[PDB]
């Protein structure tokens, strides 16, 4: 994952 | 001399329209290139948190309503299924028409819910088993409360799957707020109201006499009940290594171990993983291999257990499924919801309903939305381009490994193995647009009604679990994706040592084929590092070049990183959030990223810098007196602008494992010596301290  | 194409122009206007030039770069980057959109937008009361990636995410929700919300006669099967499960979510007349109906016939089936019922103990307490009515949840619904019981891939052997024994998922965001005291006891409160608001609806629903004190009462003991759940809880700076965690042990052993008594009646682990495995036609013995990640979870379990009736635990079990239910209901059964999300997230408005569905209709029909949004936003072509960078920045990391001082020769040479054998995934499964026949397979066992909500989203949770648990005795599928093409994010597999770019994070200001490489290389480039980078993270790099736990690390190389990483853990570990009260930043739980962040940029700049000198520079963007090298870093910046509510900003802390966007740039271009000489910054100065932590 980069962001949630 | 400079570029007068509108793609370039394009680039220039959001650059210029983000950042603010009445700031120093050296002084603070953050307000240097997100200063211009803070001041311009503000945080939508729908959302929480607002950002780049929010707004690509609410134009990617937009993108799925045109498609979904108009039907074609030349749309095949899985299509038909997609587009009437949409029609059927956003329809609020038919939904509010039936009220609490569709719960009033589900709660029978999971044993009721003792607090909106009359005489329970004789209705299902008398033969009530902590077995059957945990494996009903687990088995039927996919719920899993107090143990939590599901199939997943072997970390020992990457092409098996197996049973996995955890800890369950809490009803508040994490164990922290089980405290209920200062920031908490807003969250506390408004949790224990819901939990009685959604009880005397139901009970209004079944004309029950309505007793105030003894709802408060009863409810208070359910959350009494998860308190002590929570606190028997690991933290998650306990469960970050790996190999700590992995506890591999027979149902035999399980039993002699972890022995408990619910109810007076001793916990049976050989009925209950049976009760559940039945479901989908599979016998379970002793000799049955069990991966315990939660062994002294359940050792702290039997004495809570122990001092609580069936009433108070079924209380507890039919509660947190209710609680995902509410959101499929009514008016006035979401209006409880609202009040609960307003504590913990911040929002006093409802996600708009098409956006709610679009989105449910995405994440339980990945394959089939994914083929109607690459037909219409993705373009194809650039697939191609997105795979050169991928290869350019995986030679430019092995490059890395050579430069490294703290790792011996032969680590190296199984770091290079790992690298060289990392699967890269791109856009989407061509399966999906060529391949009408499997896409139909797939959702082959789905018959939706149009006036029948409940029911489709009830038939999506029968569905989903059976297809996992069908996988127990299966060899794991390499050409299953882990990620449908419909998401503004990228991912990397520990399991598969497989990259991950999705068809939603390949567009601006990411990656575009007509944009200056220079914005792709610090945009997209930096994302490709960042997952490439997560094969050799604190968790990540336990894991061999067949994605299986096995150490391949020197006692020295090992002893290094930790001692290089720790300095990453220090320095996040000193960031105070004015938003979340000033409380610190947790450098541990937020290192795994943090070290991603780092590396992936790191990465980027230098595929970037071979590219200058194998192609040359490129023609610069008007309105903007920054060269080629900066706009790489400004670029990389104006991905995460954004901003947090102050009750989203706690929750945050807690939970989320990223570092919030301000502190992702900052951090890293304080590590970043290529930064500091690209924008002529002095030593000492904030952006360029003395100390800087570097790993990759
Ligand atoms: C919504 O459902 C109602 C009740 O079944 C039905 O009459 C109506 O056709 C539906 N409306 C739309 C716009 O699909
Ligand atoms: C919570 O767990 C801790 C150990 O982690 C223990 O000392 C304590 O007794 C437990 N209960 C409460 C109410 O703190
Ligand atoms: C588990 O025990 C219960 C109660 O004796 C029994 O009804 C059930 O058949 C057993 N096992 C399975 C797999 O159903
Ligand atoms: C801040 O950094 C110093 C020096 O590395 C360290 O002693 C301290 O633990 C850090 N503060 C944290 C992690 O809160
Ligand atoms: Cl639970
Ligand atoms: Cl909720
Ligand atoms: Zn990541």
């Amino acid at each position: 994952a980069a962001a949630a | 001399g400079i570029c007068k194409s509108s793609d370039c122009i394009k680039s220039a206007a959001r650059l210029i329209q983000n950042m603010d030039a009445t700031t120093e770069p050296c002084t603070d980057f953050f307000k240097y290139a997100c200063g211009g959109w803070l001041k311009r937008n503000v945080i939508p009361e729908t959302s929480s948190r607002y950002g780049n990636f929010d707004i690509l995410r609410d134009e990617l929700e937009v993108v799925l309503k045109d498609v979904l919300q108009e039907p074609k006669t030349e749309d095949i099967v899985a299509v038909q299924k997609a587009k009437a499960l949409y029609r059927s979510c956003i329809n609020e007349s038919a939904i509010d028409s039936r009220g609490g109906e569709p719960l009033l016939k589900l709660l029978p089936d999971i044993y009721g819910w003792p607090v909106a019922t009359e005489n329970w103990e004789q209705k299902y307490g008398a033969s009530w088993t902590a077995e059957k009515a945990i494996a009903q949840l687990n088995s039927k619904y996919g719920k899993k409360v107090l143990i939590n019981l599901f199939v997943g891939t072997d970390d020992k052997n990457s092409v098996n799957h197996v049973i996995h024994i955890d800890q369950p998922r809490l009803g508040l965001p994490s164990r922290d707020y089980y405290e209920c005291t200062g920031i908490y006891k807003e969250a506390c409160t408004a949790y224990v109201d819901f939990m009685i608001s959604v009880a005397r609806l139901i009970r209004q629903e079944e004309r029950l006499p309505i007793d105030e004190n003894q709802l408060a009462l009863e409810m208070n003991k359910v959350m009494e009940l998860e308190k002590e759940i929570a606190n028997a809880t690991a933290k998650p700076e306990d469960r970050n290594d790996p190999m700590l965690l992995y506890n591999k042990m027979t149902l035999a052993q399980i039993q002699n171990n972890f022995s408990l008594e619910i109810n007076g009646k001793p916990f049976s682990w050989l009925n209950f993983t049976n009760e559940i495995m039945s479901t989908v036609n599979i016998s379970i013995t002793n000799e049955e291999d069990v991966v315990v990640y939660a062994p002294e979870y359940l050792t702290k379990l039997k004495p809570i257990l122990t001092k609580y009736s069936a009433r108070d635990l079924q209380n507890l079990m039919s509660w947190r499924f209710i609680m995902d239910l509410v959101s499929s209901l009514s008016r006035t059964y979401k209006e409880s919801r609202n009040a609960f999300r307003k504590a913990l997230y911040g929002t006093t408005s409802e996600t708009a309903t098409w956006r709610r569905c679009a989105n449910y209709v995405n994440g339980n029909m990945e394959n089939a939305v994914g083929r109607l949004y690459v037909e219409a936003a993705f373009a194809g072509e650039s697939k191609h381009v997105v795979e050169d960078l991928i290869a350019q920045i995986r030679e430019v990391f092995i490059q890395t490994l050579d430069d490294l001082t703290w790792m011996d020769a032969e680590t190296k040479k199984r770091a290079e193995e790992k690298a060289l054998a990392i699967k890269e995934r791109i856009g989407y499964p061509d399966d999906i647009v060529s391949n009408d026949n499997k896409l139909n397979n797939e959702y082959l066992e789905l018959n939706y009604k149009e006036d029948e909500y409940f029911e489709n989203i009830i038939q999506n949770l029968k569905f989903s679990q059976s297809k996992q648990l069908k996988k127990l005795r299966e060899k794991v599928d390499k050409d299953e994706w882990i990620s449908g093409a419909a998401v503004v994010n990228a991912f990397y597999s520990s399991g598969r040592n497989q990259i991950v770019f999705p068809a939603g994070i390949l567009q601006p200001p990411f990656f575009s084929a007509q944009q200056s490489n220079s914005l792709n290389y610090g945009g997209i480039g930096m994302v490709i590092g960042h997952d490439i980078t997560h094969g050799f993270d604190d968790n990540g790099r336990n894991f061999n070049k067949d994605g299986d736990l096995v150490d391949w690390w020197t006692q020295q190389s090992a002893s290094n990183f930790k001692e290089q990483s720790q300095c990453m853990v220090y320095q996040y570990g000193n960031f105070s959030w004015d938003l979340a009260g000033g409380q610190h930043l947790n450098g541990i739980n937020t290192l795994g990223e943090n070290i991603a962040d780092n590396g992936g940029l790191g990465q980027a700049y230098r595929a970037y810098q071979n590219y200058i000198k194998k192609n040359g520079e490129e023609k610069l963007l008007p309105g903007l007196d920054l060269n080629h090298k900066q706009l790489f870093f400004l670029n990389f910046a104006q991905v995460w602008c954004g901003t947090y509510r102050p009750e989203y900003a706690v929750n945050s802390i807690k939970t989320d494992v990223h570092s919030p966007g301000n502190f992702r740039i900052i951090g890293t271009l304080q590590n970043s010596a290529e930064f500091s000489e690209a924008f002529h910054c002095r030593k000492n100065s904030y952006m360029n301290p003395e100390k800087k932590c570097r790993v990759w």
